[PDB]
């Protein structure tokens, strides 16, 4: 039954048991439920009055925290010379790039949320002169739309596409993009291929499709050379989830697909992903005195 | 705290407190019983 | 003009943060939500799924291999069978499970856990084992006598397949803690043994070996606190074709 | 009329014609875990009489030169009767304690005990960076006795113990002292083994004097355990 | 947009400022709430406990021996025994106790002072104490005479083993200061003296040398005014280990 | 009785006293209450009606003032030959290692308290180019979480970790931790060991452990050195506090104990705590005219 | 001014005038009396 | 086991009471004092100071 | 958040500003007030004396 | 606009218009008169 839950669920007492057809410790695995044992069935219980909350579990609280999802270094000079990001980057948009939030996100099937976008900027003198206050473009490209071929291309005149327009000493730049999926959620997983041929991609629902992120900077080179760093964090808000999964044992190897390999020995190899102990008898960390 | 015209724009839901984990953990057509025997 | 003055605080980042922000795309209408099956809205609802024990975490148990538990008939009475640890936190069984995956990205923990064994010897096999759990304080029993002054459950093989046992909320503070350092007073829970209660005892037709699966699950009363990063993912470099949606 | 006290838990009773009124620490007396308190949800047991009854404890010599002298609550009881048992094979306990403390000596005698029950009394080594060890600190029955009772060894005062629960046994005015703790821990059960509530710390700040011919002044220490539960049922660590 | 302005004190860190600041744990559900004994809410609580005066702070007092002062019997009618410095700010007697040490958190005093004295003589000594108070002005009385103008209590040794003298609050000013200049009018309390009044009594086989306990408490017409840092502590290194915490 | 005071009692006006067994200055020490006398009963007093607040006593107000809890200082270099914090440092977090709030804590013996945190961070050229305006991450590391080994290693990806991003120019950075012991109270003062074996630490409730703080410049190494200074405030609100216990009076020795030496001499020598004076008849400070 | 979500955000409380000194002062199980000896 | 502590004063006596501790509704005066159906048990005095 | 801009005067130390300010002793109790002889609440009171 | 605790910390109080200059003027035992001789 669906029920409002916010604490943990009180123990009542309970006392001896000796009723014949009556074995509540017994179950069926086989028909896929789980135990439904109690603890005042299997022992017997005091009364308690529990208090702990659940708060901190909710799917909203477990996800809705800011993550790395690009990091970009591009050089900041007079690029007439170079072969490389002449003081501006494009980027495909993805969540597959950063381990940590792509096995959370990879719990569930499919989400629907709000992303909270924070770019943050780091700027240092290339091998020191004080570091420039510099202005920076990002803009949304959306699918189908141009993106800018060059740092001063007019594609930046951005009539109708989103950019913001941050400087380097303001608090990092933070805006939120919509849940855009053609579908009612995103599909995390995706056994499909893309196309109407058999060529297309595997693994990635075209429904899911954001788009690029174009970042410039909007001065003119200086007569030195700089560094710039932009860091990309996602936060998901108003989240729904569906169909929670295994979470990812091996390391991930490409961005592109689930493909697997494991570490050389465990834990976390495809043969063992458990650490091995001597036997089944072996008690590891056993208290002795 | 939101001044903004589109409601996407807001903070975070954290309200939601509804659970049915029967759905993964009892999704038996004949829903188990404490005193009787499974099978 | 309003008079203000900025506080400590002002301007960082935090990532936990919960503001509004700017809607980049004004007057967006997203997709009508439809209908989907498995809506999950805590990942309490999570955990008290029962998943496997890799309780043969041996080498020479390879893959699917360490799943099961290979039991033989005896010659010698109320022989240990095997034992498992209940570190959450440190490589064990228990870590790789939806009550363990789940749990490491907390720090604090509270409430019971349940275990079932489910076994799969022939129609024609019988037995009974008996289940024990030692609240903590000493060394792990290694003889039936001394672990049958735990909680144990006495079970019976038949026509139900399975026993829970009941690992029950035995702790002094409201909380156990995720620490690598397992012998500490806030983090160890003790220990679970398996003892033949009578013996493995099949026809010549039968296999004379069979095999336990156990699992584990969270109860109800089960709670998570203190979100931490999950020490079981990480990366080096970056991965494949990362580089390559900058090109 | 507060000078004469009679004490009676289970089968042991005493009684004292000599006393000081006598204190409940910070106003509290002895209770059972509440269900809106607990946490362990195993049905405790609740020995009472088998364990809710005055224990007394080798006594110690009052001499000229005695520095004090403390014991550790649960450890120095851990060993003793049902009580031990019951420690034994239990994760968890939780109990106050009724402290009964003896001395008498003659008129012609004079000298005052400090006796006092300080909770979390963590001590400190002298003169090393190395934390005490444990058999510094787990002394069971016998007890141990104070390095530096000037500082309570601990860097702290012996000017100031007085905050925490205590009487006197001023040898001119009373005989004896009690003191009734109630359970004082931060989680409402706890591993008897490894952690100690409360120190009982005896500690003469007038010396011992007579012009008497000298006899054998003891100290003695009884200690009665109450309303304990314990919880976790397994084999003895023993 | 609301049109704003700075102030003066924008972006600055008081350390005894008051604000709410972002919570860094969402959803955090803390551990509930458990009644323990000796809940303190305010530290006038503390210093109404009587403490141990060091009044024999005397080289040749070892440890101990600094808690008690030890009387004769004398052959000289109204001697002086011993005086009790009354300034809190500077190193005497009343520096180390309860009321003391939280006093020196603080800078501004008022209100009474209790001493109480406990005889520890045998129940055989007998003899009576007078116990005066002088209010400030000149100098420490010398002879009983001088004394028995100030306030004071006369002391007969009994069943009783302790009488009190009180230090009544008597101030030009609401407060005194807690000044390293003693002989300020903001600051000097006076004195306390002790003299026999009788003599100390005793037969053979009782010890011929006893000794007095004093106390000292504040009163519940006591208050405590502007938080400084107590220079009763301090450190010039790093403790040992602290910089293993960065390791 | 418990009641709410908030300001000092009144005194009464006394008359003469002459009564047959009313002896209201004699006491009984041995009992262990403070002595009853009032006032009224020593002298004869006037009528006093007494205004004085007892507001800045309340242990909030006590205690709830911020207080310095760790400091510390870093290289803000090209770190490759290096042997050292190598533009990052991890702090295990602790209230014992500054004396003056490590002192006013340690006259409890149970708090429970949140705890606001203010960072603040200060920069200057190593042996002049002017001061850069760096951003700095704090993140905390609770019990079991991995801790980053290197200034660029993907632990600061952050995904589930608290992070605060802070520039140098903006004021101190600042959080609240709430309450999180596994028990309701903090314990100050622990006479146990930390583990069920006999090795384990003496004097440090394992309840009470908070985790680490681990702080990096996100920046890129500049060509010159720098040194950053951390200073870390802690400021308890929210409090609630136990069983008051005597001051320390020796200097502290260590962290990890309440080991204690005292001065060479008095005063808080061991065998001295209240400096000399030369008898109990000597008055110090005595006023001659 | 609290517009954050959680309780523990929050500004000081420093309104909690109850004090029972007597816990600490006189934790006798039979009161002492003004009118009357201790003992 | 059963146990009165006596401290010396004016009031010059203590009782200690002796329960009626058995199995049986009566004791047997019994020649074989070893008997279960006759055994008491044992009083002592130690000192307490 | 709330959407805000700074004016002109932003940031500047106006001497005859009338402003609260942040209180350095908290919860500090004053002396009570006590009744003095010549109070005086306006300089008009002053030049009226010849 | 007033958010501190301390009642202290407020701005200025520019509204006290009352006067008694007699104090200051004409601190006579028997006021003065203006249709009669002051001595
Ligand atoms: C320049 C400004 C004005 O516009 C911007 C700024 C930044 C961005 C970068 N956004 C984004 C970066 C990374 C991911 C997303 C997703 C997303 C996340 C998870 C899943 C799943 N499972 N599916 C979709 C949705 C929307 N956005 C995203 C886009 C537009
Ligand atoms: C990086 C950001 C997002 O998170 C952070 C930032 C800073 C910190 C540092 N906190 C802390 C530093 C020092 C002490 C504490 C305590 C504490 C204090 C006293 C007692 C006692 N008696 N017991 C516990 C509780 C919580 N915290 C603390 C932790 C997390």
């Amino acid at each position: 039954i669906e029920s409002i839950i916010k604490t943990a669920t009180d123990t009542v007492k309970s006392e001896i048991n000796a009723e014949l057809g009556v074995v509540p410790s017994l179950n069926a695995v086989e028909t896929g439920a789980t135990s439904n044992t109690e603890p005042e069935e299997a022992i017997q219980t005091r009364t308690v009055i529990n208090q702990h909350g659940v708060s901190e579990t909710l799917v909203e609280n477990f996800l809705s925290r800011a993550a790395l999802v690009s990091k970009r270094s591009f050089e900041y000079k007079d690029h007439t010379s170079s072969t490389a990001d002449k003081n501006f980057f494009k980027w495909t948009i993805n969540t597959r790039s950063f381990v940590q939030l792509r096995r959370k996100l990879e719990l569930f099937t499919y989400l629907r949320f709000d992303a909270e976008i924070t770019i943050l900027t780091t700027v240092a003198v290339n091998g020191y002169v004080g570091l420039p206050d510099l202005t920076l473009q990002a803009m949304f490209v959306p699918t189908g739309a141009l993106t800018p071929e060059k740092q001063d291309s007019f594609h930046w005149q951005s009539g109708s596409n989103a950019s913001v327009f941050f400087k380097i000493s303001d608090p990092p730049a933070r805006i939120t993009i919509p849940f855009m999926c053609i579908n009612s959620a995103y599909s995390v997983f995706y056994d499909g291929f893309a196309g109407f041929e058999k060529n297309g991609l595997y693994g990635i629902n075209p429904a899911d499709t954001i788009g690029n992120l174009c970042v410039r900077i909007v001065n003119e080179h200086q007569p030195v050379g700089f560094t710039v760093t932009v860091r990309v964090y996602m936060k998901p808000k108003h989240i729904k989830a569906w169909a929670p999964r295994p979470p990812r044992t091996l390391p991930y190897m490409s961005i592109a697909n689930a493909n697997y390999k494991g570490k050389e020995r465990a834990p976390n190899a495809l043969s063992a992903i458990i650490g091995n102990r001597d036997s089944v008898k072996t008690m590891p960390h056993n208290i002795v005195n | 705290i939101n001044f903004y015209k589109d409601s996407y724009a807001a903070s975070a839901s954290k309200q939601d407190f509804s659970q049915d984990p029967s759905k993964f953990t009892e999704p038996v057509v004949e829903g188990l019983k404490a005193g009787a025997p499974v099978l | 003009g309003v008079p203000t003055y900025l506080l400590p605080g002002s301007g960082q980042f935090l990532t936990t943060d919960d503001h509004s922000s700017a809607p980049a795309l004004p007057c967006f209408n997203p997709t009508p939500e439809m209908h989907i099956p498995g809506q999950v809205r805590n990942m309490l609802e999570v955990v008290q799924v029962e998943s496997m024990m890799e309780i043969n975490n041996t080498e020479s148990a390879v893959g699917m291999e360490r799943l099961k538990v290979d039991i033989s008939a005896l010659t010698d009475v109320d022989q240990l069978l095997f034992n498992i640890p209940l570190d959450i936190q440190l490589d064990g069984p228990l870590r790789n499970t939806l009550v363990g995956n789940i749990s490491r990205y907390y720090t604090h923990w509270s409430g019971s856990l349940e275990m079932t064994f489910m076994f799969c010897g022939s129609f024609m096999a019988a037995g009974k084992l008996i289940l024990c759990y030692t609240p903590p304080g000493g060394s792990c029993p290694t003889t039936r006598e001394t672990a049958m002054l735990g909680t144990h459950i006495v079970w019976d093989f038949g026509l139900q397949s399975s026993v829970t046992l009941i690992i029950p909320w035995i702790s002094g503070s409201h909380y156990r803690m995720f620490n690598n350092d397992a012998k500490s007073t806030n983090a160890n829970v003790g220990y679970v043994t398996c003892f033949m209660q009578t013996n493995l005892i099949v026809p010549s037709e039968s296999s004379d070996t069979c095999s336990l699966i156990g699992f584990i699950a969270a109860k109800d009363d089960f709670s998570l606190r203190l979100m931490r990063d999950s020490p079981d993912i990480g990366q080096l470099d970056h991965l494949h074709a990362a580089e390559a949606a900058y090109q | 009329s507060d000078r004469v006290l009679q004490l009676k838990l289970g089968n042991s009773a005493i009684v004292t014609q000599e006393a000081a009124n006598y204190c409940c620490a910070y106003g509290e007396w002895p209770n059972y875990l509440p269900d809106h308190e607990a946490v362990a949800i195993d049905k405790p047991t609740q020995p009472e009489t088998a364990t809710d009854r005055f224990y007394t404890l080798k006594s110690v010599k009052w001499e000229t030169g005695s520095t004090g002298w403390w014991w550790k609550l649960p450890d120095a009881l851990n060993n003793i009767g049902m009580f031990g048992q019951n420690v034994q094979h239990h994760y968890l306990y939780r109990s106050g304690f009724l402290i009964h403390v003896q001395c008498n000596a003659t008129k012609f005698h004079q000298g005052a005990l400090l006796v006092v029950a300080i909770p979390e009394h963590q001590r400190g080594a002298h003169n090393t960076n190395t934390s005490p060890g444990f058999d510094d600190i787990m002394k069971g029955e016998e007890g141990g006795t104070f390095n530096h009772p000037y500082v309570l060894d601990d860097g702290t005062s012996l000017a100031c113990a007085t905050i925490f629960p205590h009487q006197w046994i001023n040898l001119r005015t009373n005989n004896s002292a009690t003191i009734v703790l109630p359970w004082m821990n931060a989680a409402p059960m706890d591993f008897p083994l490894r952690h100690n509530q409360w120190t009982l710390a005896i500690i003469p700040v007038v010396p011992l004097g007579t012009r008497t011919t000298s006899s054998m002044v003891p100290i003695t220490v009884s200690i009665a355990p109450m309303c304990c539960e314990f919880n976790g049922l397994r084999h003895a660590i023993t």
